[PDB]
RNA sequence: CCAAAAGAAGUCUUUCUUUUGGUUAACCAGGAU
């Protein structure tokens, strides 16, 4: 959703996430 | 001494055996796997072991 | 009796004596030209090659081998590929599913080691378990699916009979089954639709025999008129000619008597053949029955919600008295447990209420094909109770099944009690693999000598102790105790003549005969008390419960208990020990955990109920001295036979005080050594019985036999 | 294209009306391509003739039993439904069996018309005890295949003709199986095993030639199309 | 009931060959001493004569001499005695 | 495999237990791992419970705890005040769940909610003493759990095998991506490094099988060189593919080349196939599987595998190790690949 | 030399050098890395898996032609066995299954009068999606059950007016064996199946006679060798419980390690002749050395 | 009841490619088993031509690339892989692909020699840029069914040769329906209506006559018993 | 018991003679059923 050129994958989801995964190397 | 050695606690069994100068007359089936000879069950005993196969007289003489 | 090899395995492995027979068959002029052919893979190696593995045996190894079983010889056919195939009636034996497993295979030279492969370790050879006697190659799985749709009556069906109506005759009487399937196949009939056939090949019932023919039998050929659908009639054409004709639907239990049946009165070649042609129709017919899974055939329960709110108000309640001081924590938690305990059950009964008998799911739990109905439950109607990492239950509780799915919270609960079972797992099978190497080890001198030792002694068996008001209720637990053993004495009841007589092998007829007669305790041999000096007889130990006729002269029958005993061990669930740690500590002779005093004399006995600690007093009716057990801390029970134990009633020799496990020694030095085998049998055998394992007590009796050898001298 | 390895076919003879043959080396997979089309064809698609309905005098409301006969109706009708008869001509055509006084009835007791023939005469039909009587009409008529019951498209017409099965394929059982073969780097070919049993009005070979016929008549429509197309072709026998 | 045509290794059927002694341990010493018998004999053929005779019962085109010995074990051919 | 190998917690070690002395006490799921250690995750053999996978949202504190973030609701009016709390602080405080029913102005649809009390107990509190909430579903699951799609229908045993034998999967030559997936492929995808991504936004130059040219807006040009068939450390191939045309424009952060397992940026360990739940003649008799000869024809399901042997030359005391074509007791016709020097 | 089981290109060379000063462990005077190539295709035994732990091997590979097949004439790719899903509780991909086919046909919901009861929480942008479009269900807040029966029983024809698949997630196959219908309909759908690192190439190994160890004449392990197969401790009970003591006798003395018995067999079955009797294994005089290292003296006597 | 009505076939032409062929009228029952048996016989054993290697000049293995060529020589042979070509003569022929400079290279880009013919030019193969230049050779070979790659060994062949998996399959796809008429008079029969789809290589019509061709043989060989 | 070289015979590629050469273990880790 925030990446630059991303498929469009239409999501089931209900609810809105506050936070944004962190990175995952971090 | 062998199986005993072979199950458990082989430095206290051979050691013991030792001291005590016990000697082994290879009677069970472990003993007998372990040096290489027929196990003393099922078909390895005397009574099947030692069969005489031999062509019935009748045989012999049609042939 | 087949397995398929790869190809360039089997090439590999008879390369001597495939090059020997490149040689003489002018393929190659040196053993050095085959050996560069064979290397080399030219044309003609494989028009050799196959005749080369015609009726050569080759041993088929799983591990880890639990049992005997898990090394089989069978004979090899090449196949394309580079896995080895194996027949599906055997994984049960091998105890191998096909999710990654591996097998190795060996191959027997000698001519020595090539007969004993034909004739001792075949997998046709060998159908029965040694354990319990119970067949190992019956159909499992897809097979009883489809031998339970197969032999199925659905009312109404296509083609069924109808009775004359008064303008037109009957309809849906056949003159053979031969026009039976003609119409089936034009699909004027269905296979599962009652019919009337005049049958001429396949022999009627007992009473029917006897009501039509009389004389002596049917003789193959004469006709009769049978009502049956036409599924039942091919599923006859399976069995054996002489075996009557079977008119029922074919749960799993069906099969397995009918598989008893065969095996205990046809050879093996027959049993053989029969399995192999019902697993062929099994697998033809388990396609055509329909069973898959979607989620409309999950139905769920029509009134969940109710239910669940009904129970909710008595938990609100529950909830609400406990706020109120009115009850401490642990009655509050036991409340709702009992609650939700209902909950669950009510939820149950209605799913099982509102499913239809023809769902694929209920299908494949009614056939006994796989599964049970708890899992049904959880995945369609309700979870319920989910335990603690400790394992007392959660009194939440999940209250979605896995169709809804489960929120964030059951999810992460769940994940407790799934945890715990994996590590049981692991850890449980480490143990059975060390508890069998110990056992194999004990008791591995015990071989059949000789054939009668012509002793006396034995041991008495419960044999249907009588019932109350007066009738002969059969002991449950039969067949594990009394069958596949020979009598030491005659069998007489109300001075009648001797019933049975001595050394009877004591199959089905003769305990019938026994019952029907009317006694109850007969004395049997056993290993217990054989008179050899090495080794035991042959009538002691009885029927082979393999080869099912007595045991011979050569049988290692003590490396055969031992992996009996062990091999049920990981599939063996785990202050009071009742699992594999109970096994453990029952065969080492160790002090149980929560260990239980026993009575020394006979009387009554003097209670003293102190602070943090019973006191117990024995009074003997001799008089002499009197036994205090002081400790006995009050944490455990007191012991409850026949009302609590009440001070000044009356103990037996040998009566247990408090409750929990007495331990082996004491039982030993006060009531003989008998009182301690049956002790031990009967405690070794109550873990197995629990968790539904049949063990027959000859096993459990050799290695009883092996622990009872040595004696202590006390005075040199 | 040429296919290598020709098949072939072999007969072993059970009984005096059953066979099994075996055609090998198939190709890898016309094992079951063939099968079940010939087994069908064998069921269905020879010529035969059969009993299609039957008139019993004493019996017109009444289906449960025949004064004068010891055994039911069913029981007669299930007896002449398993007679085997040969015809020529098209037409349904009529035969009596009658027969007065005790005894047993025997299918040699049809007098049958020109054109029809029994080849099983001793076969046991009835039992008439105490001066009984029977005098029964069966129709033949030849036709192919299994065709169930036709009903009474005019009952006025007849009101104690009853119908019953027709069993017209002479071809009573037949099944197939496919095995493997094949010592040649392969071991993945076919062996196709039939299984055919037929009345005594024909023998299996004979039925299976009469499918082969019947097979090549009907993929010879879809040969016609392009004369000059190529295929897979065994060559000369 | 009697049974089908015994395919390949299985013939002939076991309990029939089980009849003529007394355990299966006996019958594996039985059918291996008589194979050995005739792999001498066949070793033997093109050299000097021996005792050693055999086969009883016509072989197959390739048939191993262990299954032969089992073959004349079912006809009744031979004989043997204990230890 | 990489990326769940660099989020990986061991028990185990030195100044740690061992493998076959730990009993079940520590193999077990305390009820302070929810949103700091994965339940499902770990391995199946002996080493159950002292391996696990860190959660996605969790990060470290200077002490080395792990802290979760947990959206705080005042009065309850649910905030957007994202707070990270170690054990202790969520065992003082009552935690709501994420997925629960908020009426567009932070606020509880009815007032009893499931909650987790100071020991872990859940139970239904009012919706008037609550402290926290989860900042979102997802939050107590790792990063390879989180691809399993309808997670909540499966048992705890199976989802665990799922995720373990995710990480098994070998590239294939030809990446698809899934039609049903939970979209944790793309960030997985792109935090795992597997793929080139545009440093800086720019226009594409030049595009070829070996490298990009990007020409950023102010002069700099920069190319990126590709990794092709390239060895991993367990055999398996290393391919990266250009995604991106000589005229395109990319923008920083943009993924401009594929990797071994994706397909567009976004993980594809698989291919999507048609299936049918019947039961076959016995073939897929008791766990086996039947497949289409199609997937062998047409290459769905081939890889590609590498294998790599070294030998080297050593001076010794003797001396004079030496590389070449020269063999003793060589014959020609097994020195006909071998080149001029060896 | 390649070792044993491995062939393929030859891809790749790398060669170092002390000429050209490379920096190279010391001691070291030239450093050569050779790189071979193999494709593998799928084949029986192989392991396949789906991201619901539904695992498992490759029983068979059928032909495109006797494989069930659609109304319309598509084959079927993969077959599942029923008996695993309901006993192992991992419907979820059965739920995976169902959306697969709606996510590869697409679908269109009806709103002609008002959106239907079940589509009132769905997403628009959701309420048609296009041929082969790609959704996401996350983790633990995704497609409900109404949903996905709603978009079932509403989706789009393949070519023509045909749907094949039905509301209850089904459709009637084939049996492209002998071409019968399928008495009833079966669960057909899409699911996303990986291909895990199992492969039976790697799994595959024989042995007729190779290297022998060193202290111990036992025969080698592990395939890179050639080595033999164990035959352990357990699998002597089995032997010793079937009364086969010639087999064992034969596999622990002359298959293993008696020095002479192994040559003298060998030429025996390249001869035709009878196999030779044992004699004594090897690592017996091993243990016997060991011992009298030990200053025990261990005798044999007579 | 004997009918004497022989069946008959009848096609009708949806498209160039596809067509539906209806016989009637069959028996009762052997509607299924007809369209199954021609089924099977056109989805197997319909002889075609397919390329059975490619040389590339640049290139010594698959598993490289090529200067200027976005695809790698992979994605070349998998995209090779979608060529539907017809040939007419027995030996095998080589066909050759040049191109330089930038753009798209299609398979109306092969040059075929006499007999062959390439039946899709709007293919995509590869993409080129200016330093790009691709020259390879194909050699198309007839047949029939699936046949692997042919080990490079096992011919005599250079380095540069690629062996390359080939399918001579004309037929896509195949299909069929019974309409079966059930009366209460009891004449019935059936109507196979059997769908066919070729890949542009030959026309149905020439796919149903080979499938004849081979089932006669087949069923001849069983006529012939006496 | 294999490989290489030389000599003789024949076959158009096998045999005979002489010379030379010619297998590991233990740890740690990771997986599988
Ligand atoms: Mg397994
Ligand atoms: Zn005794």
């Amino acid at each position: 959703n925030s990446v630059p050129g991303a498929p469009n994958r239409v999501s089931f989801a209900k609810l809105r996430e506050p936070l944004e995964v962190p990175g995952l190397l971090d | 001494w062998l199986s005993a050695a072979s199950f458990q606690e082989t430095t206290r069994v051979l050691t013991d055996a030792a001291i005590n100068c016990r000697s082994d007359k290879l009677n069970g089936l472990k003993e007998n796997v372990i040096i290489g000879k027929l196990i003393p069950a099922g078909t390895g005993i005397n009574r099947y072991r030692n069969i005489a196969v031999q062509p019935t007289e009748e045989a012999r003489a049609a042939a | 009796h087949q397995c398929g090899l790869p190809k360039l395995m089997a090439l590999e492995l008879f390369k001597p004596f495939v090059m020997k027979r490149l040689v003489d068959l002018n393929h190659a002029q040196n053993i050095k030209s085959a050996k560069r052919m064979v290397e080399r893979q030219r044309p003609q190696v494989w028009d050799v090659l196959e005749e080369v593995i015609a009726e050569h045996p080759v041993l088929l190894n799983r591990a880890p081998t639990l049992h005997r079983l898990g090394i089989q010889a069978f004979e090899p056919m090449l196949v394309e590929g580079k896995a080895i195939q194996l027949h599906p009636l055997v994984c049960e034996a091998f105890n191998a599913d096909f999710d990654g497993d591996q097998m190795a295979v060996h191959l027997p030279l000698s001519a020595e080691a090539q007969a004993e492969a034909r004739i001792l370790m075949l997998s046709s050879n060998n159908i029965l378990s040694p354990a319990s006697g119970r067949p190992l190659a019956m159909p499992r799985l897809d097979m009883v699916t489809g031998l339970y749709y197969l032999t199925t009556e659905v009312p109404g069906d296509t083609g069924e009979y109808q009775p004359a109506s008064g303008d037109h005759p009957e309809t849906g009487v056949y003159s053979s089954p031969a026009e039976a399937i003609m119409a089936a196949d034009r699909g004027v009939l269905s296979v599962r639709a009652k019919i009337k056939v005049r049958l001429t090949q396949l022999r009627p019932p007992v009473e029917i025999e006897a009501e039509l023919f009389g004389h002596s039998g049917w003789q193959p050929g004469d006709a009769w008129m049978a009502e049956t659908t036409l599924g039942r009639v091919m599923f006859n054409e399976l069995l054996p000619l002489g075996y009557p004709f079977v008119n029922k639907q074919m749960h799993k239990k069906v099969q397995a008597a009918i598989i008893n049946d065969l095996a205990e009165r046809y050879p093996m070649i027959v049993v053989a053949q029969t399995v192999d042609k019902l697993k062929d129709a099994g697998f033809y017919w388990a396609t055509r029955s329909g069973v898959t899974v979607s989620m409309a055939d999950v139905l769920v329960p029509p009134r969940k919600k109710e239910i669940l709110d009904h129970y909710e108000e008595r938990a609100d309640k529950v909830e609400k008295q406990f706020q109120r001081g009115a009850l401490n924590h642990d009655e509050r938690n036991e409340a709702l447990v009992e609650i939700w305990k209902e909950a669950t059950d009510e939820v149950g009964q209605a799913l099982r209420e509102h499913y239809p008998d023809d769902n694929p799911i209920i299908t494949i739990v009614d056939s006994g094909a796989t599964g049970n109905f708890t899992q049904t439950r959880t995945l369609a109607g309700m979870k319920g109770l989910v335990t603690n990492p400790k394992g007392e239950f959660i009194p939440r509780p999940v209250k979605s099944s896995f169709r809804e799915g489960l929120t964030v919270l059951e999810y992460f609960i769940n994940t407790h009690g799934a945890r715990k079972g994996l590590a049981d797992t692991a850890l449980r099978t480490a143990d059975s693999g060390y508890l069998t190497r110990r056992l194999v080890d004990v008791s591995q001198d015990v071989i059949v000598r000789e054939h009668d030792c012509q002793t006396e002694r034995g041991i008495v068996v419960e044999l249907a102790e009588r019932a109350p008001d007066g009738t002969l209720i059969r002991d449950p637990y039969i067949e594990t105790s009394a069958y596949a053993r020979t009598l030491g004495t005659d069998a007489v009841d109300e001075a009648g003549n001797v019933i049975v007589e001595r050394g009877q092998d004591l199959g089905d007829p003769e305990i019938d005969a026994l019952l029907a007669a009317g006694i109850t305790q007969v004395k049997v041999r056993s290993v217990l008390t054989c008179a050899t000096s090495t080794g035991v007889c042959a009538t002691c130990y009885g029927r082979s419960m393999a080869t099912g006729k007595l045991v011979d002269i050569g049988e290692a029958v003590g490396i055969v208990a031992a992996q009996s005993i062990g091999e049920p061990g990981t599939q063996l669930t785990m202050d009071i020990t009742g699992g594999l740690p109970r096994v453990q500590e029952l065969f080492e002779a160790r002090v149980p955990r929560g260990k239980a005093p026993i009575a020394d004399v006979t009387g009554r006995v003097r209670l003293e109920d102190g602070e943090r600690f019973y006191k117990i007093t024995i009074v003997p009716d001799d008089g002499g001295e009197e036994v205090v057990y002081d400790k006995i801390s009050k944490r455990q029970r007191l012991r409850v036979f026949k009302r609590v134990l009440s001070d000044g009633d009356h103990v037996e020799v040998g009566q247990q005080l408090m409750e929990g496990s007495a331990d082996p020694h004491e039982v030993l030095r006060v009531q003989g050594p008998r009182e301690v085998q049956i002790h031990l049998v009967r405690e070794v055998q109550e873990v197995y019985r629990a968790q539904g394992v049949s063990i027959h007590d000859k096993h459990i009796e050799v290695i009883v036999r092996q622990m009872l050898r040595r004696v202590t001298i006390i005075d040199s | 294209m040429l296919i290598s390895q020709r098949p072939t076919l072999s007969e072993d003879v059970l009984t005096d009306n059953r066979s099994q043959f075996v055609i090998e080396p198939l190709e890898p997979g016309f094992g079951y391509t063939l099968g079940n089309s010939l087994r069908r064809t064998l069921l269905s698609s020879i010529p035969g003739a059969a009993v299609t309905s039957i008139r019993i005098d004493g019996v017109l409301h009444e289906f449960t039993t025949v004064p004068g006969v010891k055994e039911d109706v069913t029981e007669i009708i299930l007896n002449l439904k398993s007679l085997v008869v040969s015809s020529e001509e098209d037409e349904p055509v009529t035969m009596y069996l009658r027969k007065q006084g005790p005894g047993e009835v025997t299918a040699g007791d049809i007098v049958p018309p020109a054109g029809v023939t029994v080849h099983n005469p001793g076969m046991h039909i009835a039992t008439l005890n105490d001066k009984g009587k029977l005098e029964v009409e069966l129709v033949v008529e030849r036709g192919r295949g299994y065709v169930p019951a036709v009903q009474n498209r005019a009952s006025g017409a007849e009101i104690g003709r009853i119908p019953v099965d027709s069993i017209y394929s002479p071809v009573l059982k037949v099944t197939y199986k496919v095995d493997a073969t094949r010592v040649e780097q392969r071991t993945d070919f076919d062996k196709l095993i039939l299984d055919v049993e037929t009345k005594n009005s024909i023998s299996p070979r004979d039925a299976l030639a009469s499918a082969g016929k019947t097979l090549v008549e009907l993929f010879g429509l879809a040969r016609e199309l392009n004369v000059e197309a190529e295929g897979i072709e065994i060559g000369p026998s | 009931g009697g049974y089908d045509t015994p395919l390949g290794i299985t013939n002939p059927p076991i309990d029939e060959l089980l009849d003529r002694v007394s355990s299966k341990y006996a019958l594996v010493i039985y059918a291996a001493k008589r194979a050995r018998q005739i792999n001498d004999y066949y070793n033997q053929l093109g050299e000097g004569i021996l005792e050693y005779v055999g086969p009883l019962v016509e072989p197959g085109l390739q048939e191993k001499p262990l299954s032969i010995a089992l073959r004349e074990i079912h006809a009744d051919l031979l004989e043997h005695t204990e230890g | 495999s990489g990326l769940t190998h660099k989020r990986r917690l061991s028990a185990l070690g030195p100044g740690g237990l061992s493998r076959e002395r730990a009993g079940l006490e520590v193999r077990d799921v305390h009820p302070s791992h929810y949103g700091r250690m994965c339940p499902i995750e770990t391995p199946e053999g002996p080493n159950i419970g002292l391996i696990g996978s860190l959660s996605v949202y969790a990060r470290v504190n200077p002490f080395g705890f792990i802290e979760t973030p947990y959206r705080k609701v005042v009065d309850g009016v649910v905030s957007d005040e994202i707070v990270y709390l170690t054990a202790d602080e969520e065992d003082r405080h009552v935690v709501a769940q994420a997925n629960s029913p908020i009426d567009a102005d932070g606020r509880f649809v009815e007032p009893r909610v499931l909650v987790r009390r100071k020991a872990g107990e859940v139970e239904y509190v009012p919706s008037s003493e609550v402290d926290y909430m989860d900042v979102s579903p997802r939050q107590m699951v790792s990063v390879a759990t989180a691809m399993i799609p309808f997670l909540e229908h499966d048992d705890a045993n199976r989802a665990l095998m799922g995720a373990n034998m995710q990480r098994q999967a070998v590239p294939l030559v030809r990446s698809e991506a899934p039609l049903v997936g939970t979209g944790m492929e793309l960030r997985a995808a792109i935090d795992a490094g597997d793929v080139v991504v545009a440093e800086e936004s720019g226009v594409i130059e030049e595009v070829s099988a070996d490298y990009i040219t990007v020409m950023h807006d102010n002069g700099t040009r920069r190319t990126y060189r590709m990794r092709k068939f390239a060895r991993s450390n367990h055999g398996t191939c290393a391919n990266q593919c250009p995604i991106v045309d000589a005229g395109d424009r990319v923008e920083a952060g943009q993924v401009i080349a594929d990797g071994p397992c994706t397909d567009d940026g976004e993980m594809a360990l698989g291919k999507n196939l048609l299936v049918a739940i019947m039961p076959w003649e016995g073939h897929n008799y008791e766990d086996a599987i039947i497949l289409s000869n199609r997937l062998v024809e047409e290459d769905v399901l081939t890889s590609i595998h590498i294998e790599e042997h070294e030998i080297d030359a050593r001076d010794t005391k003797l001396g004079a190790e030496e590389i070449t074509r020269d063999i003793p007791n060589i014959s020609d016709e097994v020195l006909a690949d071998l080149d001029e020097r060896g | 030399k390649v070792p044993h089981g491995e062939s393929g290109k030859v891809i790749g060379i790398r060669v170092f050098s002390r000429e050209d000063e490379d920096e190279l462990p010391a001691g070291v005077n030239e450093l050569v890395r050779v790189y071979v190539a193999q494709k593998r295709k799928i084949s029986d035994g192989d392991k396949l898996a789906g991201r619901h732990g539904n695992k498992g091997v490759i029983g068979k590979i059928l032909p495109v032609e006797d494989m069930p097949f659609l109304a319309d004439g598509t084959p079927v790719d993969i077959i599942l066995n029923t008996h695993g899903v309901p006993r192992r509780m991992n419907i979820g991909q059965i739920l995976e299954t169902h959306l697969g086919w709606c996510a590869h046909s697409g679908w269109k919901v009806d709103a002609a009068k008002g959106v239907p009861d079940w589509a009132a929480r769905l997403p628009d942008e959701l309420l048609e999606a296009q041929p082969n479009a790609i959704v996401s269900t996350p983790v633990f807040d995704g497609a409900q059950e109404a949903e996905l029966q709603g978009l079932l029983s509403c989706t789009l024809p393949n070519r023509d007016g045909d749907v094949l698949v039905d509301a209850d997630g089904k459709a009637m196959l084939f049996d492209g064996r002998s071409g019968e219908p399928f008495p009833y309909p079966v669960t057909v759908g899409y699911m996303y199946i990986m291909k895990l690192h199992h492969l039976v190439d790697d799994k595959i190994h024989a042995r007729s006679t190779g290297p022998y160890s060193m202290i111990t004449q036992q025969p080698l392990g592990g395939k890179a060798q050639f080595g033999g197969q164990r035959f352990g401790e357990m699998e002597c009970w089995a032997m010793q419980a079937y009364g086969a003591a010639y087999t064992l006798q034969e596999l622990l003395t002359i298959k293993s390690d008696d020095t002479v018995g192994r040559v003298k067999v060998y030429e025996a079955i390249v001869k035709g002749e009878n196999i030779p009797e044992p004699g004594i294994p090897e690592s017996f005089k091993v243990l016997l050395k060991e011992l009298q290292s030990l200053c025990l003296n261990v005798e044999v006597l007579s």
